[PDB]
RNA sequence: GCCUACGGCCACACCACCCUGAAAGUGCCUGAUCUCGUCUGAUCUCAGAAGCGAUACAGGGUCGGGCCUGGUUAGUACCUGGAUGGGAGACCGCCUGGGAAUACCAGGUGUCGUAGGCU
RNA sequence: GAGUUUGACUGGGGCGGUACACCUGUCAAACCGUAACGCAGGUGUCCUAAGGCGAGCUCAGGGAGGACAGAAACCUCCCGUGGAGCAGAAGGGCAAAAGCUCGCUUGAUCUUGAUUUUCAGUAUGAAUACAGACCGUGAAAGCGGGGCCUCACGAUCCUUCUGACUUUUUGGGUUUUAAGCAGGAGGUGUCAGAAAAGUUACCACAGGGAUAACUGGCUUGUGGCGGCCAAGCGUUCAUAGCGACGUCGCUUUUUGAUCCUUCGAUGUCGGCUCUUCCUAUCAUUGUGAAGCAGAAUUCACCAAGCGUUGGAUUGUUCACCC
RNA sequence: GAAGGCCCGAGGCGGGUGUUGACGCGAUGUGAUUUCUGCCCAGUGCUCUGAGUCAAAGUGAAGAAAUUCAAUGAAGCGCGGGUAAACGGCAAGGUAGCCAAAUGCCUCGUCAUCUAAUUAGUGACGCGCAUGAAUGGA
RNA sequence: UGGGUAUAGGGGCGAAAGACUAAUCGAACCAUCUAGUAGCUGGUUCCCUCCGAAGUUUCCCUCAGGAUAGCUGGCGCUCGUCCGUCGCAGUUUUAUCCGGUAAAGCGAAUGAUUAGAGGUACCUAUUCUCAAACUUUAAAUGGGUAAGAAGCCCGGCUCGCUGGCUUGGAGCCGGGCGUGGAAUGCGAGCACGCCUAGUGGGCCACUUUUGGUAAGCAGAACUGGCGCUGCGGGAUGAACCGAACGCCGGGUUAAGGCGCCCGAUGCCGACGCUCAUCAGACCCCAGAAAAGGUGUUGGUUG
């Protein structure tokens, strides 16, 4: 295919997969979750985030390059159970290619692949494991990086696995009943429903 | 041979060259496109307005 | 488009709403001694060949159907055309449609 | 090129708002058009009858002519460079009077009242609105409390 | 305090469930001779007053859903105008002004007019 | 044999397409407007009701049920904001409606003018609100002069039909005929409306760099060339030599795109001849590295001083072979 | 077969072939000899027959007449037959032959030969893009 | 092969090349019709003063062209022309409407989409990521109207329309009331009168935006600019920055500069950064990236 320098910028409208835009080829990811996903919130506390810097397309082609290239070091590193990769970018917006070359008579092109449109400050991917396994967390997303075109910083979140929330809240709220834990997420239970539940979690 | 196709791009200055005018407000509009039943009556009133001069003069006296 | 042969439309002489029997309209032989035909064919006539346009871009499929309409009442007996929309398909007599049927 | 049609972009324009679908409510019906009365124009998608065309939506004029149910409206229309006084016919679901025209008549209600009263008492009050002025001198306490020192805060991810 | 008939605004009025309801009213309820209408007096129209508050209806309740209002998100995102600003670019900062919306949190939950009527 | 014609748009032209008359959504950047051979579609119809009015009724779907009967037949109840339907494309609108069903109907009729939209504010087409008749419907208020709204259509001339009248038919009169007035229709889809097949290298003229083919210029998809990351290959050992999944560049010795220069002309392919230049070095000079024992070879560095040949076939550059 | 074929010509008892007469004149195709010359008459064209369309004039009918209507109704067309050494094709499905050809796109086809080396040449192979039999084949 | 004869222009003649027919032949030559026509090239003659464009709309067998609207000029004319009042505005303010773009949302509808959990493949509660032809919400900028005498107030009259009833409605008459009833600027009006040339190939830039890998590409919105325009600056150059122009003197600046070319720091300028065996040297703008360095200098967290 053409190099990722012809559709890098985000020029056009998002063009996605829809009854107007037939034809679309399947995207090359389509495994955005690894690792131990069916685990508990308490069993991987820190999570690492790839946070952008650009404004810019990201292929699916180099979404699922990244994702192996930072599942394989996480499994080498952290055993195949002791993380949980999850993409965070989908490629929705479908690219267009012009024939090959009268030569700008109906120049729409058809579908050729599908980016993921990220913007400046957003993730693109997430792992969460162990605490003690940080450094292996910042290296795994640091060998992706070169998977992906532009900038990317490597952060690690304040927020206690994938959950939305802080790390020194987190403790709190398990133990007011406030956030009940499921799957891989937890739930958060407010004060403003009706007693019958309150009275099943106590 | 192709041309360009669609261009507003010097109407604005032409059309501020002179200025947009508003048409001058006249007193007593035309009654253009009223309803005829109403233009009848109207016409009616207009045309007996003089049977009561007699009574106005006399009124405007009262003041 | 079907219609019926029956109406009771306004006639125009009678003043009023009045049964009228519907029909269709026929061009009808165009008179030999139209002054549009006889100098038609006073131009057309010696050498020179062929004077006024010939249409060959037929484009129309379809006809607007004009309905001679006709007062019944004997005394009256006055006809006027009513133009519809174009059609493929057009019957005069025709029977009404039914709903719940197979 | 676009499409020349009567509706064409209005989407959203004659649509109706959420929620407020279904009949016109009655009042709509009820209020009184009286000819020199400026209202506004505004499409409305429950009734396709009499219906303003989608350059007059949202447009003011003033009334000239009222039927059953309609009103006829002399709405300005800059074309290219002449102001245009159209003399449209749209029915009585499609406009609202004009609070911008009320707000005035009742300015002039209470201009001719103080006028009025201050001649009775031989004072003089002003009747001509002013824009805002700039704000006159004036002590600010403390209330013995010192301000609260700002600072900019550090930078964090 | 409450109930009718007609309403205006059209969820703060709706929805689920639970509790309570004087008096009148409303409704249920009782019949099919006439009016009228159905496959069937269930609905509809008509005739009536033995029965009760079951339901409708009204009021109240629910850490109720929704709705409504406000806070928060937030001077965040976005944005007018400006620069011989930065950067290879993608884009970003500042100047001049304008300024959001979810999640989250709190409060509220019909109201008004006309006429007649009950405590 | 004579005369004439052989549309236009067009990333040259032709072929294709119709972006040529119209409609919906979007583009369009929150009034309207706004282009491209922009995107996704529709149109040359259909309807005596699918028009008009009144009345009753409520849909899609789901749950629970009920002989045959089942995942789908029909009967019943409950939930059901419309998730159905409304002739069609789409959008909008719509629930004791605009849907469904039923019974009465022909406002889809006869007229004058005004107004809206495309607009030059011309015409047509299609709409809006009245008024004067004559009707339909409902108990009535009302509603209706076509379709719920946005598309579904046609000048002069000519023919034909209908209607009207102190209308003409020429020195008068009568009857035919012809003409006229007024309103329809017969159609121009290139859809504001000529009557229209090619070919030309035997070609001609007016021109055009508004416009193609040859160079240059922008661009680098493609071609060529080179990094980065390190899965893996290298018996073992990621990087001696390699480099998948990805990704960043460079070059103008490919081709394409574009049409800026030249059509009162820049001679246009290859070869021959001849000079100079570039290095992304094949050989030679000086080195580093090895999966360098020697030999041979491979990688890399300073580096274009010097050299890079003779032939078969092919016009060929390009290949292939001696 | 001359009252003709062919052709000239504005025109005539015009003129050419023609001082001619089928062993002649006129119009075409193919192209010495040798050797063969296949299939298709549907289409187009030519030609040959006697059972719907069919002008003017003429006849009949209606009408004051103009006019209208009706019957009759030439050639030609239509219908039918023949014809391909007619155009052509292979309605018939390319026969005999020939060939990578002056004809083969793929292609510098494959094989042999020709040279140290051959996109050339020759001899062969032929589902031959798209050879082929008087559009003549060998 | 000479001579004598025959055939003449849409004709002749041709063992056929569209050959030849007086250096002329895919239709000779001569004169006339004829100054044939040309939406197509070329050119179009003295000075000065003043004003000054358009490449856009609609229609056209139009798209190298016209018609039409716009922009232009001329000719005026109706008034105003101290305050005051009419009237005017590419502008604010006040009041009141309009919209569905940015952003946002999809634990809300439609559509798309990830992962577990709970109850029994679904179902409930959550979760990841999105829309241009999706949306509950929703700006900024932007559009319309209004901000008085053409009004207000009091008292009557006309009507054949309206009607339980002067009941409406509209018109008319008399009288009374400037504090002209936002700020600012400004002379307006005559369908911005009457006639009217040129133009109807545009191009460029900020922002917005469509196709395209991209383009000194193609196609739009808005404003400015170029074209029609010289001047200072960017060495240079139709568009960039500054600023627009009668002929001069003095002064002061803009943008940009001040080692020398080259007017200006020939200041005892300030603080740091940086050594480059391809250093670097400033809008448009005229060569750089990913990735690296135990070069050097800062900072951050341990
Ligand atoms: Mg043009
Ligand atoms: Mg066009
Ligand atoms: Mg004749
Ligand atoms: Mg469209
Ligand atoms: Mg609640
Ligand atoms: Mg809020
Ligand atoms: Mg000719
Ligand atoms: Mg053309
Ligand atoms: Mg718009
Ligand atoms: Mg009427
Ligand atoms: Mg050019
Ligand atoms: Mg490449
Ligand atoms: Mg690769
Ligand atoms: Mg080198
Ligand atoms: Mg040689
Ligand atoms: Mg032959
Ligand atoms: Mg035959
Ligand atoms: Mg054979
Ligand atoms: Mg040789
Ligand atoms: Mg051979
Ligand atoms: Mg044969
Ligand atoms: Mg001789
Ligand atoms: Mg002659
Ligand atoms: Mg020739
Ligand atoms: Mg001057
Ligand atoms: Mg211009
Ligand atoms: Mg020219
Ligand atoms: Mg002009
Ligand atoms: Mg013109
Ligand atoms: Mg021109
Ligand atoms: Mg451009
Ligand atoms: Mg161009
Ligand atoms: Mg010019
Ligand atoms: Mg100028
Ligand atoms: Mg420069
Ligand atoms: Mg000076
Ligand atoms: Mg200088
Ligand atoms: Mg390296
Ligand atoms: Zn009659």
């Amino acid at each position: 295919r053409r190099p990722a320098r012809c559709y890098r910028y985000c020029k056009n409208k998002p063009y996605p997969k829809s009854r107007f835009c037939r034809g679309v080829p399947d995207p090359k990811i389509r495994i955005f979750d690894l690792g131990r996903k069916k685990a508990k919130v308490d069993e991987f506390p820190l999570c690492g985030h790839m946070v952008s810097d650009e404004y810019e397309q990201l292929s699916s082609e180099a979404l699922e390059a990244a994702r192996i290239c930072a599942n394989k070091y996480m499994v080498k590193s952290c055993g195949k159970d002791g993380f949980h990769i999850r993409v965070r970018l989908h490629p929705f917006h479908v690219n267009r290619i012009n024939k090959m070359l009268t030569g700008m008579r109906g120049a729409f092109g058809k579908p050729q692949g599908t980016v993921a449109r990220v913007n400046i400050g957003q993730v693109i991917m997430s792992i969460r494991t162990k605490t003690q396994n940080k450094e292996h967390v910042i290296e795994a997303l640091r060998r992706a990086k070169f998977k992906f075109p532009g900038r990317q910083k490597i952060h690690i979140s304040k927020k206690f696995g994938f959950t939305k929330f802080n790390a020194d809240i987190f403790e709190s709220m398990l133990a007011e009943k406030r956030l009940i834990p499921d799957g891989c997420g937890v739930k958060y239970i407010p004060n403003r429903g009706p007693l019958d539940k309150w009275r099943a979690i106590h | 041979a192709k041309s360009k196709n669609h261009t507003t791009h010097n109407q604005s200055r032409k059309w501020h060259r002179n200025g947009i005018k508003k048409p001058k407000s006249q007193r007593y509009e035309s009654l253009k496109g009223v309803d005829p039943k109403f233009m009848r009556n109207m016409r009616f009133a207009k045309k007996h307005n003089k049977k009561g001069f007699k009574k106005m003069l006399a009124n405007n006296a009262k003041n | 488009v079907n219609v019926p042969k029956t109406r009771r439309t306004y006639c125009k002489k009678c003043g009023r709403h009045q049964p009228h029997k519907v029909t269709q309209y026929k061009k009808g032989k165009d008179s030999l001694y139209a002054q549009g035909k006889r100098r038609y064919d006073r131009k057309q006539s010696g050498y020179g060949g062929q004077t006024k346009p010939i249409f060959r871009k037929k484009a129309k499929t379809t006809k607007k159907i004009v309905l001679r309409l006709e007062c019944v009442d004997s005394n009256c007996r006055s006809k006027r055309m009513l133009a519809i929309k174009r059609c493929k398909h057009f019957e005069l007599g025709g029977d009404k449609k039914r709903k719940g049927q197979v | 090129t676009n499409t020349r049609g009567k509706r064409r972009g209005t989407r959203y324009m004659f649509s109706r708002p959420f929620r407020k679908h279904g009949a016109v409510p009655l009042s709509t019906y009820m209020r009184i058009y009286k000819k020199g009365d400026i209202v506004d124009i505004k499409g409305m998608g429950t009734i396709q009858k009499g219906m303003p065309h989608k350059c007059y939506h949202g447009k003011t004029g003033r009334v000239y002519n009222v039927t059953q149910h309609a009103v006829g409206i002399i709405v300005n229309k800059q074309l290219r460079g002449q102001i245009l006084a159209k003399r449209i016919n749209v029915r009585v679901e499609h406009i609202r009077h004009s609070k911008s025209r009320d707000s005035f008549l009742q300015r002039v209600k209470e201009n001719e009242r103080k006028k009025k009263e201050a001649k009775e008492k031989g004072i003089w009050v002003e009747l001509k609105r002013q824009p805002a002025q700039p704000r006159e001198a004036h002590f600010v306490r403390t209330g013995g409390v010192e301000p609260q020192l700002l600072e900019p805060i550090p930078y964090e991810f």
